[PDB]
RNA sequence: UGGAGGACCGUAAACGGUAUUGAUCUGCAAAUCAUUCGUGUGACCUGCGUCUCGUAGUGAAAUGCUAAUCUAACCCGGCA
RNA sequence: GUGAGACUCCCUGCCGCCGAAGGGGCCAGGUUUCCUCGGCAAUGUUCGUCAGCCGAGGGUUAGUCGGUCCUAAGACGUACCGUAAUUCGAGUACGCCGAAAGGGAAACAGGUUAAUAUUCCUGUACCAUUUAGCGUUUAGUCUGACGUCUCAGGGCAAGCCGAGCGGCGUCGUCGCGCCGUCUAAGCAGCGAACCCCGUGGAGAGCCGUAAUGGCGAGAAGCGGGCGAAUCUGUAAUGGCACAAGUCGGCUUCACCCCGGGACCCGUGAAAAGGACAGCUAAAUGUCCGUACCGAGAACUGACACAGGUGCCCCUAGCUGAAAAGGCUAAGGCGUGUCGGAGUAAUUCAGUUAAGGGAAUUCGGCAAAUUAGCUCCGUAACUUCGGGAUAAGGAGUGCCUGCUGUGUAGACAGCAGGUCGCAGUGACCAGGGGGCUCUAACUGUCUAAUACCAACAUAGGAGAUUGCAAACCCGUAAGGGCUAG
């Protein structure tokens, strides 16, 4: 249909699940992690510097 | 940089471009032999391959299992192989190349011993052994080249099944379009020059023309190998 | 753990009495084992079967079928719904 | 609870006596397709069949020997028949039956 | 129907407690001071993402 | 015999359910090959006329029950029977 | 008699989107409505699942499509 | 009637809308919107005593319904190896996940609540695992387990007709019209086609089918065996105004069983499970979902949004080829949530128009003409298939009495009479022909200014490569094409 609002009437699926380990609703159900706290891919949690300002 | 061709799509093997590989029945080799052995098996069955569009033959053998064979034409269910280095001459039977008399025709034959069959697969297609000399044997390929051969190759004697798949004319889409699903091939195909100048060497320009030559060398990195490579002549014969 | 907190006393679970049969709240980290056990050993009545829901508020109702006639009367008695 | 009130058929019902008669459907009332009112395999069928149940029985009381009763079934199976009373009008004039 | 398993239910259980409003008597002790809380919704509107 | 074969209706063939469509040399060349591959082909063991094509490139005899592999659209091809008959006049030949 | 075909007619079933250059154009709607139209047993339409992505993907090829964004998407950082 | 206050809330009567969807069942999604009581500041395109709104309380019960179990495409984990290195990377081995529309052990009728019901209650059943007793394998096969089209046969829910019985309506005259006349699983019995076996002896030919066809490599005929839906009895006493509750007939899809044929340069899943050795008894059958909506007001588009998701699956009488269009049932509504008054211009969408008939305009744009079915008749050209519904003519209502085919349902045809301006009388329903350019055709395309002569196509030709190949992806380990 249309590009606009025609088409978000298909709007009935889900992409993002819920974390277990933060609680947020970013987990991806075909890859199998969690976009914000990098649940599913590490044991560790994820974090970069490009999340913030050089500090200087 | 203007967008990859096609060529290197393939390449990286995205689902487009995959071979839809459940679809086939089983793959074709010879029967594992050790050395100095000769085991027999009757045929069950002949059963249609999606993957060749030939029939192919259920046999089972002597120990036990069964497997599937490449059909040679006249083969028919309840007719017993030998396969193994004792067999005599006879249209099913597989036996070494070295002692194939001269004129006789071949079909899977194999590149080294004990690879299973490689050449002469297709429908209707067949060799030929010329000559035999002390540490070879030349056979006439159905390309029409002369190959040099091991005398301890495998082969099974006769001509392979289906012979004549192409004397009958598509004359529809539709009928190239069913047979396109159960390969890895695309249909349909784009022609270059109605493409982009960012799609192809070709592409481009107010109307449609190649532009540059269409011949190319061998050395021609990737990316750029797209029309005659390395031809040697053009156009038909006057 | 304990898996009983208290007899549950809507005009639903009252119907249900005259019947022979109490409606308990439970844990909600429970099962019927678990309940049949704790409630023959708190009552010594010999219950025959068991009903489990979950609700909306986040509790867990259980309705308990005795065998022996009159039995839910007099538990209700001593527990103090009446 | 108020009755429910259904639809009459009574009109219709005297309509589809007098169409049981044979009135009320003249070429002013057709309007789908012949085929669509009668189809063809289905006359073939009961025409074929009727045929054949006939000639069976004649072949069965003992009034119709083998070799003409071959080949009145293939004649049949041709189509120079159009009804049960064309075929005894037939074989009450070629004399094929063993009557006596 | 959206069948559920045992721990998206319990989630749409306190999602649903939640909408409650303010007790009367904290209006009394705090002075008119707390009216409203910021868990306050409608079913017909912004979806709640607890699933 | 078979359906009408009137003034006109005698050129088509099989290939007169294409209609107006692909031209004279196509409907021509499927046409021919049709009638070769209805023909009534002739058993090896039977010797009776009782094989029909079950597959791309399977046959079977009606009445002997017989299976075996051959051509695609011909159950015996010139090529096999080239074969046949070298490698029989040989052996016949010790 | 038989019932083939990228056959024919045709539903406001479904899919598409010709003309009115109609209605609306701070709209019912950030692309809809009415009439008139094209395919409708197939190279057909479609539900759910799964895979392919940024100098990369997909494209019966228009520089089309990739979450109202595409002759190189979006979020944050270099960056005041 | 209620209420301080009534076009707007409630009851009865009349008049209306949808009635192959605006009705019923439910996925995803929503998440308490569900029921009762009490309110009307805001929300509702007006008001409101009403409410999907505001406050308080209440509501979802399973061995048999689903998930759970099996595996498909395809994911993920551990190890091995690569990488300066990893949370990064292909493959191999071992595991493990992936379908609420694929496979699948087992339950039906009635009652009960304000809101739950194959779940609770009454009655009648059935299936697994363990324990105990009484015996035993054939253990290797079958099933699960399969495409598109087309057709015969049997059965049945729905539908229709006649007779009797009980209600309701109409009643100016007549005596018609409508509703009801019910009954589940389970258990026991029977078996149509295909197929198998014992006889049989058929050709200058016989036996069959809707059709293809079968036959001394053994037909017809005669016997026996394995073998369906459904049907008959019981369950039969439950429900009904404990009011009747008895019988016959026709048809039957869009549903179930069974069998045949054609087509493919398409061949149309796998695994768990089940069957073949079980019988009797008691005990066990955990976990999660279950309210309500499923859309012109409960989803999504910021909205109580004319879009989309869901037309996904089902649907009665008449006309009719028909699920089209029209008129009515059952069911749901008067909420596609502003009213009163009736009088200008202008505007959106329709009905009709003397005489002329494209003279209008870039251009017959727009609108009109024709239209169903039967019969007769049908050109240039042509790849011999077509053109073709060519063009062009005639008939059609109602009443009375009949004939032919057929087992029947029904279908086809005739003779006479007769009315109107008009008989496919409304609804529905092609205007036709000729000469050129262009692309062979069916198909695809700039979602939101371009449906075309553009793209694709079958057909023709050329080039590389004998497989540890040609062509290509990766830094590498290794891969795509390639089960070739
Ligand atoms: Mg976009
Ligand atoms: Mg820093
Ligand atoms: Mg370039
Ligand atoms: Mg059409
Ligand atoms: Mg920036
Ligand atoms: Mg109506
Ligand atoms: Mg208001
Ligand atoms: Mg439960
Ligand atoms: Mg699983
Ligand atoms: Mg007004
Ligand atoms: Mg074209
Ligand atoms: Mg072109
Ligand atoms: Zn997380
Ligand atoms: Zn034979």
């Amino acid at each position: 249909m249309s590009k606009g609002t025609s088409s978000m009437g298909k709007r009935q699926k889900r992409t993002h699940a819920k974390c277990r380990r933060c609680g947020s609703v970013s987990f991806n159900v075909h890859t199998k992690q969690c976009t914000s706290c990098g649940f599913g891919k590490t044991s560790r949690m994820r974090t970069y510097k490009w999340q913030a300002k050089c500090k200087y | 940089m203007g967008k990859r061709l096609i060529s290197q799509n393939r390449g990286r093997g995205t689902p487009t471009y995959r071979a839809p590989s459940h679809k086939y029945k089983a793959d074709l080799r010879h029967p594992r032999v050790d050395e100095n052995s000769s085991l027999r098996g009757e045929v069950v069955g002949i059963e249609h391959d999606p993957a060749r569009s030939a029939p192919i033959a259920k046999v089972a053998f002597e120990n036990g299992e069964e497997l599937f064979l490449l059909a040679s034409e006249g083969i028919a269910v309840g007719n017993i192989i030998e396969c193994g280095d004792d067999a005599e001459v006879k249209p099913g039977n597989i036996v070494p190349i070295g002692n194939v008399p001269e004129g006789f025709f071949i079909c899977n034959v194999e590149s080294k011993p004990n690879d299973g069959g490689k050449f002469v697969r297709s429908s209707g297609v067949y060799a030929t052994v010329v000559t035999h000399e002390a540490t070879r044997t030349a056979v006439s390929m159905p390309s029409g080249n002369i190959k040099w051969l091991n005398p301890k190759c495998r082969a099974v004697v006769g001509i392979v099944a289906g012979s004549g798949r192409v004397d009958r004319p598509w004359l529809k889409a539709g009928k190239k379009y069913h047979k396109m699903k159960t390969r890895a091939a695309k249909y349909p195909r784009v022609s270059a020059v109605a493409m982009n100048p960012r799609d192809h060497p070709f592409g481009g320009g107010a109307w449609k023309h190649p532009g540059k030559p269409t011949t190319v060398s061998r050395n021609a990195p990737p990316g750029r190998k797209v029309g005659l490579i390395a031809a040697r002549r053009t156009g038909m014969k006057r | 753990m304990s898996s009983i907190n208290y007899p549950f006393v809507t005009e639903k679970a009252m119907m249900l009495l005259d019947e022979n049969k109490l409606q308990f709240i439970v844990d909600t980290r429970s099962n019927k084992k678990q309940i049949l056990e704790d409630v023959e050993k708190m009552y010594g009545f010999k219950v025959k079967s068991v009903r489990t829901m979950t609700t909306m508020k986040g509790m867990k109702k259980a309705v308990l079928a005795f065998e022996e006639p009159e039995a839910a009367h007099e538990i209700a008695t001593r527990i103090g719904l009446m | 609870a108020k009755p429910v009130k259904g639809v009459s058929r009574g009109r219709a019902r005297a309509l589809a006596a007098k169409r049981k008669y044979g009135h009320c459907k003249g070429h002013g009332s057709r309007k789908g397709k012949k085929g669509a009112r009668t189809p063809k395999k289905e006359q073939w069928i009961k025409k074929i069949r009727a045929l054949r149940r006939r000639l069976k029985e004649l072949r069965a009381d003992g009034a119709l020997d083998k070799s003409v009763y071959c080949r009145l079934y293939r004649k049949a199976k041709g189509g120079e028949y159009r009804s049960v009373s064309h075929l005894n009008s037939h074989l009450e004039s070629e004399k094929l039956l063993k009557k006596e | 129907m959206s069948h559920n398993m045992k721990g998206q239910k319990k989630r749409l259980a306190k999602a649903h407690k939640q909408n409650t409003r303010v007790p009367v008597w904290v209006i009394v002790k705090t002075n008119r001071k707390v009216v409203s809380h910021p868990r306050r919704r409608h079913w017909r509107r912004r979806s709640l993402d607890v699933k | 015999m078979a359906k009408k074969f009137t003034k006109k209706g005698r050129i088509s063939r099989s290939a007169g359910r294409f209609g107006p469509r692909y031209g004279r040399k196509d409907r021509k060349l499927v046409a021919d090959l049709e009638e070769r591959m209805r023909a009534p082909h002739v058993c090896t063991k039977c010797a009776r006329p009782t094989v029909e094509r079950i597959g791309t490139g399977i046959w079977k005899c009606s009445k002997c029950g017989h299976t075996f592999a051959g051509g695609t659209y011909i159950p015996y091809t010139s090529v096999g029977q080239t074969l046949l008959r070298t490698m029989k006049n040989i052996a016949e030949a010790k």
